[PDB]
C-alpha cells in the first residue's frame, strides 16, 4: 500500500537543521489534509510501505519564513503572577476571532517583555531521514475529524 | 502583529 | 499569517 490521499501513514524521522540534528521521533498522520508540512508530504506521496529516504525541505515549504512583524512587546502585566517569564518559555494569547495565538518569550527587560509569534523553525530549512513504517486506509471517523487518532 | 487585552496562559 | 504553524512534525500550539 502506497502513501496517498486519505491514508493514515506512520513514519519515524530524524530532523537536521544545518548540520545539527534537532529531533527524532515517530508520528502517524492523515495524508492529504494539511496535517504535515507540505514539503514532507510531497516527498512521501507514492512511497511504498518499507521505503526509506532522505528529504530536504526549504523553509518556505515547511513553517515558512520568519516574519519580522511577528516579534512584539507587551507589559509584564499580561503575564501570570505564578508564571516564570524567562527566555524560552511558551505561552498563548488571544486573537480577535477568540482563537489562541501561541508565542515564545524572547527577552524580558524590566517592565517590557518581548515575545515571538513565529514558528520556532521559521526561516530554517530542514533535512530529514524518514522511514515509512505503515500506511493504512483511514477510518471513517478519522475522515470526519480530519486527523489520525493517535 | 495582532494582540488582545487578554493575558497569556501557561504551557 | 502563520498557516503552517500547527502542522506536524513539530507543531506550534495544541
Ligand atoms: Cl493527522
Amino acid at each position: 500500500m502506497k502513501v496517498g490521499q486519505d491514508k493514515v501513514v506512520t513514519i519515524r524521522y530524524t530532523l537536521q537543521v544545518e548540520g545539527e540534528v534537532l529531533d527524532q521521533g515517530e508520528l502517524s498522520y492523515l495524508h492529504g489534509h494539511r496535517n504535515l508540512i507540505p514539503g514532507l508530504e510531497e516527498a512521501l506521496e507514492g512511497r511504498e510501505e518499507g521505503e526509506a529516504f532522505q528529504a530536504h525541505v526549504p523553509a518556505e515549504k515547511a513553517y515558512g519564513p520568519h516574519d519580522p512583524e511577528g516579534v512584539q512587546v507587551v507589559p509584564l502585566s499580561a503575564f501570570p503572577e505564578d508564571a516564570e517569564v524567562v527566555p524560552g518559555a511558551q505561552f498563548y494569547a488571544q486573537d480577535m476571532e477568540g482563537n489562541p495565538m501561541p508565542l515564545t518569550v524572547v527577552a524580558v527587560e524590566g517592565e517590557e517583555v518581548t515575545v515571538d509569534f513565529n514558528h520556532p523553525l521559521a526561516g530554517k530549512d530542514l533535512d530529514f531521514q524518514v522511514e515509512v513504517v505503515k500506511v493504512r486506509e483511514a477510518t471513517p471517523e478519522e475522515l470526519l475529524h480530519g486527523h489520525a487518532h493517535p | 502583529t495582532r494582540y488582545a487585552n487578554a493575558k497569556m496562559l501557561p504551557f
